C-alpha cells in the first residue's frame, strides 16, 4: 500500500512532467505561424475596417 | 485479492488523473492558439488605431464612409457623431460629403449634416464620423474597433484557411 | 354492459390494470384447469383400475 | 441600438421602428442596468417587430432599454477542429475551454435529404451494453429511441453508452479518424450535468466528442435550440468532413416542455394535454437528421432518450416517437427497483435495423438466432415464473424448469452489464452461447442445425 | 428613468393598469395610491403599463395614483433576521401587530424587514480599514440570539475597492452604517443590512458535488431514496397523512445549520401551533436549553391572504436560504404547500391572458419551478474566506386523491433530483407513513453510495439487496393474491413472511410515539441487517432440507427481537444489540 | 378564449390604426 | 352617480362618462318599474364604469333607471339585536318585524386574520353521534368541509347535528340560493329544537334571486366575525347550498368573458375559495371561537368536480356521505374511507377525551379498509369470504356498518357511549388482529 502510494506520488510528478512536456512543440509552431503573418493580418484588418460600405 | 483490487483503484485514479491532464493540456493548447490569434487581432487593432491617426489619407476614406452610411441611411436629415478634434475636419468636408451624398443617391439627397454636441471618447474612436438618423432608431458605428470586430466574423474562415491551411 | 357516468383518468388506469391482471389470472386458472383435468383423468383411469 | 421598444409582456417583447427585418433574427438587448441579454426575433411585421429575450424582460425599462439589431438568423460555427471544446446553451463557453476558430459558418436550420440520394443502414454499430448491441442490433442510419423513466439513471446509461460508442468499431480490422459523438442536454439537473462533465472528462471521451449542455435553470430557448445546433454539428462531420458520427439526446421530455413554452410563445391555444399540433412536424425535423448518405463515407446515427410521462406509454412523447422512430428501447421499473443492472425489458426491446447490423461480416453468425433463442428463453421463463407461482415448483415441467433456470440466469447475469462496463460483441456471443448451454442441444428450437454444429463447443 | 408620477386608468379586481409610469422599469416594485399600498408592476404597454397589487383591492376606487421606482422588488438580509415571524414581503408580522395595536392586519402597513429597535454587538475584526476586500468577504460577526453566533455580516455582492471607514467595533443596530467603501465610484457607505432581490438567489463562487449526506431520521426515507445535504427532494402528499409531525421531527433531526421556511397559501393554525411547538421543543443539546424557533425561520403567506403573496414568498424563502448559503452554512428550505403556489400561479398566468395549459397552469411555469429548485445547491460562497455551503430545496406537491396525473407532480417530475412517493394504499389503510415500493427512487444514490464508501456498507450496498427482496416480494405477492395460501413453495413462504417482516420491522415509524419518534442511521442499518440475516438464514435453512412450519414454530423470540431493533435510544447501545442479535442467530442453528 | 384574445387584440390594432389616422 | 348608461350584458351593466367610480362598491339603483335594488360595481375603466346587479337587471329601462353610487365599498349594519330574528337575501327583515337598531356598520367582506394573533383550537365539542364525534372529531374553531349529492338528506343530518349539539353555542347560517323545501325543513327543525331564538340567518331562496345571495353569505360571515370579535362566544358559521354559490360565481366570471377553468369557475378563484374558509378561526385574547362549516353538493355525485376538489384541498379534512349507505336504509351515511378530521389530533388522548381514542380511531380505519378489501374479495370470489382474515374483516365491517355507522339523527350519544359500543363491537376480532393498537391500548379495555 505504501509502495502504491510512492508510485502514485511519483506518478503525480511524472504526470505534471509529461503534461508540461507535450505542451512545448505545438505552442511554438503556432506562435511562429502567427508571428509570420501577424503583420499581414493587421494590414488586412485595417483594410477591412475602413472599407467604404 | 485485496492487492488486485487496490491496484485496480490506484490504476483508476492514475488513469483518470491522466485523462484529466490530457484534456487540460489539449484545452491549454487550443487556448494557446486562441491567445495567439487574439494577439494577431490585437496587433490588428493597434495597427488600425495607428493608421487612423493619419487624416490626410483618411480624408477621402472618411468622405466615402460617410457617403456610404448616408447611402444606407436614406433619411431626409442626418445626424453625425464625431470626436471633438475631428469636428472641424468633418465640418470642412461637409460640402464634398453632401455633394457626394446627392450624387451617389439622387433618390435620397442629403439636406444637412448635424454635428452632435456629444464629443466621442478618444479611446473609443480613433477617427471618422458616425452617421445616424434623426430619431436615432438606427445607429452605425464607423469606428475602427467595431468595423474590425464585424469584419473578423467573415475574416475568421480566410485567416484560419491561410494560417493552418 | 356496465357504464360509469363519472370518471377521472386514474379510474381508467385502475380498471385497465384490474382488467389485464384478471386476464393473467384467467390464464393461470386455465392452465391450472388443464393440469387438474389431466391429473383427474389419470386418477380416473386409476379409479377404474 | 434601438430604444424603440413598444412594450414588454413576459419573456417576449414588441418594438416599433423596424425596417427590413427577417424571421428568427438575432438581437442584442442592453438593459437599463447595463446588462447585455441576447434574444431572437419571434415574429416581424410592417410596423413593429416581436422578439424574445432569453434572459427575460424582467427588470428592463422600456424607456431606457437599448436594442442592437444583429440582422441575422440562428447560425453555427462549424469546424473540423470544433471537437474537444465545451459550450453552453447559447453556444458560448461553459467549462471555460477555448474559443474554436471556425472553418465555416452555416445555418442552424439545415436541409432535408434528397429522396434518390438516401442510403440504407449497412455497417453494424456496437452499443456496448450486454442488453443493447446484442438483443436488438443497431446500425448506422437507424433511428433508435430510448425510453427511460422516473428514478431511472438514464444519465448513467447514456454515459456507459458514450463510453462504449468510441469502441463501437474496434473489430473492423475509418480507424485513423475517431468516431464523433454529440451530446445535447435540455433541462437537466445540476447533479446530472456535473456528473456528466466529470465522467466525460474522466473517461477521456471529452476530447474526442462534443458537448452542449442546457440545464433547467437556464432558459427554455437554450435547451430547445441546443438540439438543432448539435444537429448541424453532426451534419458538418458527415456531408463535409465525411466521418462516422453518433448523436445522443438526453431528457427529450424537458425539450418537449420547452417546445411547449416556445409554442405558447406564439400565444396559440395549445392542443391535447398542452402540446402543439405541429409536434409531429417538430419531431419530423429532428429524427430526420439521421441516416447514411450516398457517395459520402461519413454517416450520422442518432439514438435519443425520453422520459415517459407518469410511467405511461400513452404519453404524447412516446406516441410521437413511436410511429416515427424505428424500434424502441424501454425501461422496466421492476428491474431498476430490484437492485440489478440496466433495466431494458426484453419484450419491449427492438430495432428495425437489426437485420443489417448482424450476421457474418457485420456482427456475428451466432447473433440473430441466439438472440431470438435467449429472448424466447426469457419470455417462456417469465411464463414459467407465473405458472410456478401458481401450482408451485413440484409441477415444474422439462421446458418449464429449463426456462426457470434460463430466466434466473439471463436476469442475474445476461442482464447484468456494468456502470462504466463495455463488453465486446464477441464477449456477448460467447456469454450467450455459454449461458444458453445450460439447456441441452434439443432444448432450443430457436437454433439452426448449421449454427449448432459450427458454434457449440 | 425616474421621477415620474403614474395614474390608474383602469381598476378590475386586484390587477390594475396605469399610465404615465414610463419613468419606471418593468417587473418593479411600486407604492400605489395615497394610502401607499404595496404593489408589484409587471407588464408594460406603450405609455401605459399593467401592474398587479400584492395586497387587497377591496375599498379601492378609480383616480388613484402610482409611484415609480426604477428597481425591482426585494428583501433585506443581515443580523437579527433569525427568530422572526414576518409577512410575505419579509415584513415582520408581530411588529405590525404591535404597531397597529389591533387583532386585524392593517393594509399598506410599513415595517422594516430587520429590527432597528433591537440592540446588537457589532464587530470589525475581519478586515482592517484600508485593506482590500470584496463582495462575499466577511466584514465581521455579531450575536443575534443566545444560541447561535449566526450571521457574520458580509459585504454585499458586486463590491470592490479600498476600505475607508470602520465604524466598529461597538454596540449598534442593523439600520446603522458601520463602514464606508472608497472606490472608483468614490465613497459608498456600508451598513450591517444588505438588500437583495428575492427572485434571484444569492451568488457563490462555484458549485460542487455534495459528499455530505442528510439524515431523514425516518427509516424508509433515509433508506429507499438516498439523499445528501443540499439536494432536491420531493415528499408529496395531501392533508392528514401525518406530514406535520413528520416535518417537525425531520426539522428537529435536521443536519442543516440554518432553516428558512416560507408557507404559501397555508393555514395560520398550523403556523401558530408550529411556533408554539418550537418553544415546547427545547433543544437540550450540549449547553443548557434553547427553543427550536431560534434556529428556524418562519414566513407567513396565508391562503386567505393575497394569492400573489404566496409563490413570491416562497421565492423569497429560496433567496433567504440562498443568502445563508452565501454565508457559508448548510441549510434546508421547507415549504408548506407547493400546489397553493401552483394554483396562485394559475390565477396569475390565467388572469394575464396568456394561452395556458391544463389545470390552469402556465406553459413556461416549468422553467419557473426549475429555477425554483435549481436556485439552491452545494457550493462555496463568494469571498476570500472560501466557506463551503449546502442549500437544500424540500418541496411537497398536493396531488388530489393520490393520483399520479397531478400536473404539479407532472411538472415537478422533469426537474427534481430526488422523489419520495407516498402510496395511497398504505396511507388510507391506517398503516405507518406511505412509501411506494417500485416508484420511489433516487438518482443521487450512486453519489450517496460514493459518500457511503467511507461509512461502508450496511446498508449502502445492502439497499440493492433489500430492494431485490421487496421487489421480488411484490412480484410474488402479486401472484399470491391471485393464488392464495393454497399452492406455494418454501422460498415463497419465506418471501411472504419476509415482506410482512420488512413491513413491520423496517418501514413502520411512529412520530407520535416517544420511543419510535426517530431512528438512527446505524439503528435502521441494524434492523435491516437483522432482517437480512434472518432472511438469508431462512433461505440457507431451506436449502438444508428444513420445513417452513417447524422452523416457524421453533423461534418466536427472533421475530419480536428483529422488529424492535429500531432505536429507541441510539446510538450508544448499538454494538450490544448487534451482539445479542448475532448471538441469537448463532444460537438458532 | 384564445379567439377572444385575438379579437380583442385585433380591436387594439384597429384602435392603433385609428390613432395613426 | 349616473342615470345614463352605455350597454347591458345580462345581469352585468355598463355605463359611460362616469366619474368618481369605486370598484367593489355598494350602489343603489332605482329602475323604471319603480323598484329599487342594490348592486356592486365590478370594475371601472377610464371614463367608463362597469357595475353589476345582485337582484337582476330584468325589467329596467336604460333611460328611466338612476344609479346612485356611494363611492365607498359595501358596509353592513352589524348589530347584537339580530338574535332570534330573520333577514332576507338583501338583509331586509323577513321575520315580519321592524328594522332593528344598528350597533355598528362595517364591511361584509370581513377582515384578514393577523399571522401572530391567530390561535389553534384544541377544544373538543361533542357531536352527539357515535359515528361523528369519534371518527372525525368535532372541534369548535376548526374547519370541516361537507360534500353531498343530489337527493341526499344533507340538510336533515346537518340539522340533527346542530340540534343534538347544544355557555351555549350560537349558530349563524348563510343561504345561497337555498331551496324552498330546504328552508321549510330547516325552519321545522330549528323550531322543533327550540334553539331558533338563539340563532339568526340571512335568507335568499330559490324563488328569490340567488345572485344576491353571494353577499348574504358574506353578510352572515361578517356577522360571525362580529360575534367572535365582540360578543366573545362559541360561534359556528355555515354556508348552505354552496354549489349554487359556485355556479353563480361561475356565472359572474363567465359574464366577464374572463379565462374560465373547470366547470366555468374563475381564474382567481384560488383566493375566492379562501374567502369561504376565512369565516373560521380564533384570535389571541378572545374567549370566543368562530368556526365555519359550509355544505355543498358535488355535481353528478362526483367529488372529482372542481367544487369538492377545492373544498377538500383548501380546508383540512372533509365529511363525506355515501349514496349507497343512504340507499341502504340505515341511519347517517358517513364513509370512513373519504371522511377525515385534522382536528382529531389534538382532541384525542388523555385530558381531552380518552387514551383509547386515537388507537380505536386508527383501528377503526384499518378494520374498515380490511373490510372493504374483504368486500371486494367477497364480490370477486365466492361467498367463502377469502380464508380467515377477510372473513373477520367483512363480518366486523358489516357489523360496524349496521351499528357504529348508524347512531341515529334524533339520538344524542356521548363519546364514551360510542367508545363502549365500539369496545363491544371490536370483541368479534382478535386482540392480535389490530395492527394499529399498541401494548397499552390492547390492555386498555379488557372488561
Amino acid at each position: 500500500l505504501k509502495e502504491f502510494e510512492q508510485k502514485n506520488a511519483g506518478g503525480v510528478g511524472e504526470l505534471e512532467k509529461k503534461a508540461e512536456a507535450g505542451v512545448q512543440g505545438e505552442l511554438a509552431e503556432i506562435k511562429k505561424i502567427a508571428e509570420k503573418k501577424k503583420d499581414d493580418v493587421v494590414k488586412i484588418l485595417i483594410e477591412t475596417v475602413i472599407k467604404p460600405s | 485479492g485485496n492487492f488486485k483490487s487496490k491496484l485496480k483503484k490506484a490504476m483508476l485514479s492514475q488513469q483518470i488523473t491522466k485523462s484529466t491532464i490530457a484534456n487540460k493540456m489539449r484545452l491549454k493548447v487550443l487556448s494557446a492558439r486562441e491567445q495567439s490569434l487574439d494577439g494577431i487581432f490585437e496587433e490588428t487593432k493597434e495597427k488600425l488605431s495607428g493608421i487612423a491617426n493619419n487624416r490626410d489619407e483618411y480624408k477621402p476614406i472618411l468622405q466615402s464612409l460617410i457617403v456610404e452610411a448616408l447611402l444606407k441611411l436614406l433619411e431626409p436629415k442626418a445626424i453625425v457623431k464625431a470626436l471633438e478634434r475631428d469636428v472641424d475636419l468633418i465640418e470642412s468636408m461637409k460640402d464634398d460629403i453632401m455633394r457626394e451624398y446627392g450624387e451617389k443617391a439622387q433618390r435620397a439627397p442629403l439636406e444637412e449634416i448635424v454635428i452632435s454636441n456629444d464629443y466621442l471618447n478618444k479611446d473609443l474612436v480613433s477617427g471618422g464620423v458616425v452617421v445616424s438618423n434623426a430619431s436615432d432608431k438606427i445607429e452605425i458605428n464607423n469606428t475602427l474597433e467595431e468595423r474590425l470586430k464585424l469584419l473578423s466574423e467573415e475574416a475568421l474562415p480566410a485567416i484560419r484557411l491561410e494560417l493552418y491551411g | 354492459n356496465r357504464e360509469q357516468v363519472f370518471p377521472t383518468r386514474m379510474t381508467l388506469g385502475l380498471m385497465k390494470t384490474k382488467l389485464k391482471g384478471a386476464n393473467q389470472g384467467y390464464s393461470l386458472l386455465k392452465r391450472k384447469s388443464e393440469a387438474l383435468t389431466k391429473r383427474f383423468r389419470d386418477i380416473t383411469k386409476r379409479i377404474d383400475d | 441600438n434601438y430604444n424603440t421598444v413598444s412594450g414588454v409582456n413576459g419573456p417576449l417583447v414588441i418594438l416599433e421602428k423596424v425596417k427590413f427585418p427577417r424571421y428568427n433574427e438575432i438581437v442584442n438587448l442592453t438593459l437599463p442596468d447595463g446588462t447585455v441579454r441576447q434574444g431572437q426575433v419571434l415574429e416581424i411585421r410592417g410596423d413593429r417587430a416581436i422578439v424574445q429575450v432569453f434572459e427575460g424582460t424582467s427588470g428592463i425599462d422600456v424607456k431606457k432599454t437599448t436594442v442592437e439589431f444583429t440582422g441575422e438568423s440562428l447560425r453555427i460555427p462549424v469546424s473540423e477542429d470544433m471537437l474537444g471544446r465545451i459550450f453552453d446553451g447559447s453556444g458560448r463557453p461553459i467549462d471555460n475551454g477555448p474559443k474554436v476558430f471556425a472553418e465555416d459558418y452555416l445555418d442552424i436550420n439545415g436541409s432535408p435529404i434528397n429522396p434518390y440520394a438516401r442510403i440504407y443502414p449497412e455497417e453494424m454499430i456496437s452499443t456496448g451494453v450486454s442488453a443493447i448491441d446484442t438483443m436488438n442490433s443497431i446500425a448506422r442510419g437507424q433511428k433508435i429511441p430510448i425510453f427511460s423513466a422516473s428514478g431511472l439513471p438514464h444519465n448513467e446509461i447514456a454515459a456507459q453508452i458514450c463510453r462504449q460508442a468510441g469502441l463501437v468499431r474496434p473489430t473492423k480490422d475509418g480507424h485513423e479518424e475517431n468516431f464523433s459523438i454529440v451530446f445535447a442536454a435540455m433541462g437537466v439537473n445540476l447533479e446530472t450535468a456535473r456528473f456528466f462533465k466529470q465522467d466525460f472528462e474522466e473517461n477521456g471521451s471529452l476530447e474526442r466528442t462534443s458537448l452542449f449542455l442546457n440545464l433547467a435553470n437556464d432558459p427554455t430557448i437554450e435547451r430547445i435550440i441546443t438540439p438543432r445546433l448539435a444537429l448541424t454539428t453532426a451534419e458538418y462531420l458527415a456531408y463535409q468532413t465525411e466521418r462516422h458520427v453518433l448523436t445522443i439526446l438526453t431528457d427529450m421530455s424537458s425539450y418537449a416542455d420547452a417546445l411547449r413554452e416556445v409554442s405558447a410563445a406564439r400565444e396559440e391555444v395549445p392542443g391535447r394535454r398542452g402540446y402543439p399540433g405541429y409536434m409531429y412536424t417538430d419531431l419530423s425535423t429532428i429524427y430526420e437528421r439521421a441516416g447514411r448518405v450516398e457517395g459520402r463515407n461519413g454517416s450520422i446515427t442518432q439514438i435519443p432518450i425520453l422520459t415517459m410521462p407518469n410511467d405511461d406509454i400513452t404519453h404524447p412523447i412516446p406516441d410521437l416517437t413511436g410511429y416515427i422512430t424505428e424500434g424502441q428501447i424501454f425501461v422496466d421499473r421492476q428491474l431498476h427497483n430490484k437492485g440489478i443492472y440496466p433495466p431494458i425489458n426484453v419484450l419491449p426491446s427492438l430495432s428495425r435495423l437489426m437485420k443489417s447490423a448482424i450476421g457474418e461480416g457485420m456482427t456475428r453468425k451466432d447473433h440473430g438466432d441466439v438472440s431470438n433463442q435467449l429472448y424466447a428463453k426469457y419470455a417462456i421463463g417469465k411464463d414459467a415464473a407465473a405458472m410456478k407461482a401458481v401450482v408451485g415448483e413440484e409441477a415444474l415441467s422439462i421446458e418449464d424448469k429449463l426456462s426457470l433456470e434460463f430466466l434466473e440466469k439471463f436476469e442475474k447475469t445476461f442482464i447484468t452489464q456494468g456502470a462504466y462496463e463495455d463488453r465486446t460483441v464477441f464477449e456477448s456471443l460467447d456469454q450467450a452461447w455459454s449461458l444458453l448451454r445450460i439447456y441441452p442441444k434439443e432444448m432450443l428450437n430457436r437454433i439452426s442445425p448449421k449454427i449448432l454444429d459450427e458454434f457449440y463447443d | 428613468a425616474e421621477s415620474e408620477y403614474g395614474a390608474i386608468y383602469s381598476v378590475s379586481g386586484p390587477v390594475v393598469i396605469a399610465e404615465n409610469m414610463i419613468g419606471c422599469a418593468m417587473y418593479e416594485l411600486v407604492k400605489v395610491g395615497h394610502d401607499n399600498l404595496v404593489g408589484e408592476v409587471i407588464r408594460i404597454d406603450g405609455d401605459k403599463a399593467t401592474i398587479q397589487v400584492y395586497e387587497e383591492t377591496a375599498g379601492l376606487t378609480v383616480g388613484d395614483p402610482v409611484l415609480r421606482t426604477g428597481k425591482p422588488l426585494s428583501v433585506e438580509l443581515g443580523p437579527g433576521l433569525m427568530e422572526t415571524i414576518y409577512d410575505g414581503i419579509q415584513r415582520p408580522l408581530k411588529a405590525i401587530k404591535e404597531e397597529s395595536q389591533s387583532i386585524y392586519i392593517p393594509r399598506g402597513i410599513d415595517t422594516p424587514a430587520l429590527d432597528r429597535t433591537i440592540k446588537w454587538q457589532f464587530t470589525p475584526g475581519k478586515f482592517q480599514v484600508g485593506d482590500h476586500i470584496s463582495g462575499g468577504d466577511i466584514y465581521g460577526s455579531v450575536f443575534e440570539n443566545s444560541l447561535i453566533s449566526s450571521h457574520k455580516i458580509l459585504l454585499p455582492p458586486r463590491s470592490r475597492g479600498t476600505i475607508t471607514w470602520i465604524a466598529p467595533a461597538g454596540e449598534y443596530t442593523l439600520d446603522e452604517k458601520i463602514l464606508e467603501v472608497e472606490f472608483d465610484g468614490k465613497k459608498s457607505d456600508f451598513t450591517l443590512y444588505h438588500t437583495w432581490p428575492v427572485r434571484v438567489p444569492r451568488p457563490v463562487t462555484e458549485k460542487l458535488s455534495a459528499d455530505y449526506p442528510l439524515l431523514t431520521g425516518q427509516r424508509v426515507l433515509d433508506a429507499l431514496f438516498p439523499c445528501v445535504q443540499g439536494g432536491t427532494t420531493c415528499i408529496p402528499g395531501a392533508f392528514g397523512c401525518g406530514k406535520t409531525v413528520i416535518s417537525q421531527s425531520l426539522s428537529k433531526y435536521s443536519n442543516s445549520d440554518a432553516i428558512i421556511y416560507v408557507g404559501c397559501g397555508e393555514r395560520g393554525n398550523e403556523m401558530a401551533e408550529v411556533l408554539m411547538e418550537f418553544p415546547e421543543l427545547y433543544t437540550e443539546m450540549s449547553g443548557t436549553k434553547e427553543p427550536i424557533m431560534k434556529r428556524t425561520t418562519l414566513v407567513a403567506n396565508t391562503s386567505n391572504m393575497p394569492v400573489a403573496a404566496r409563490e413570491a414568498s416562497i421565492y423569497t424563502g429560496i433567496t433567504l436560504a440562498e443568502y445563508f448559503r452565501d454565508q457559508g452554512k448548510n441549510v434546508s428550505m421547507i415549504a408548506d404547500s407547493s400546489s397553493r403556489w401552483a394554483e396562485a400561479l394559475r390565477e396569475i398566468s390565467g388572469r394575464l391572458g396568456e394561452m395556458p395549459a391544463d389545470q390552469g397552469f402556465p406553459a413556461y411555469l416549468g422553467a419557473k419551478l426549475a429555477s425554483f429548485y435549481e436556485r439552491a445547491g452545494k457550493a462555496v460562497a463568494l469571498g476570500s474566506p472560501d466557506r463551503t455551503g449546502s442549500v437544500s430545496i424540500v418541496a411537497a406537491v398536493s396531488p388530489a386523491g393520490g393520483d399520479f396525473s397531478d400536473p404539479v407532480t407532472t411538472a415537478t417530475l422533469g426537474i427534481t433530483q430526488v422523489f419520495w412517493g407516498l402510496d395511497k394504499k398504505l396511507a388510507q389503510r391506517k398503516h405507518f407513513p406511505s412509501i411506494n415500493t417500485s416508484v420511489s427512487y433516487s438518482k443521487y444514490t450512486n453519489v450517496l453510495n460514493k459518500f457511503y464508501d467511507s461509512n461502508y456498507p450496511e446498508f449502502p450496498v445492502l439497499r440493492d439487496r433489500m430492494k431485490e427482496i421487496l421487489s421480488n416480494a411484490e412480484e410474488l405477492e402479486q401472484v399470491v393474491q391471485l393464488v392464495g395460501k393454497s399452492a406455494l413453495s418454501d422460498s415463497d413462504k419465506i418471501t411472504l413472511d419476509v415482506a410482512t417482516l420488512i413491513k413491520e420491522d423496517f418501514l413502520q415509524q411512529n412520530g407520535y410515539s416517544t420511543y419510535d419518534a426517530f431512528c438512527p442511521i446505524w439503528k435502521t442499518f441494524d434492523m435491516m441487517r437483522a432482517f437480512i440475516s434472518y432472511h438469508d438464514e431462512a433461505q440457507k435453512a431451506v436449502a438444508n432440507g428444513a420445513n417452513w412450519s417447524k422452523l416457524a414454530d421453533s423461534t418466536g423470540d427472533v421475530k419480536h427481537a428483529v422488529s424492535s431493533s429500531k432505536f429507541f435510544e441510539p446510538s450508544r447501545g448499538e454494538k450490544e444489540v448487534h451482539g445479542e442479535f448475532e448471538k441469537l442467530l448463532s444460537t438458532m442453528q | 378564449v384564445q379567439e377572444k384574445k385575438q379579437n380583442e387584440t385585433a380591436k387594439l390594432d384597429a384602435e392603433m390604426k385609428l390613432k395613426r389616422d
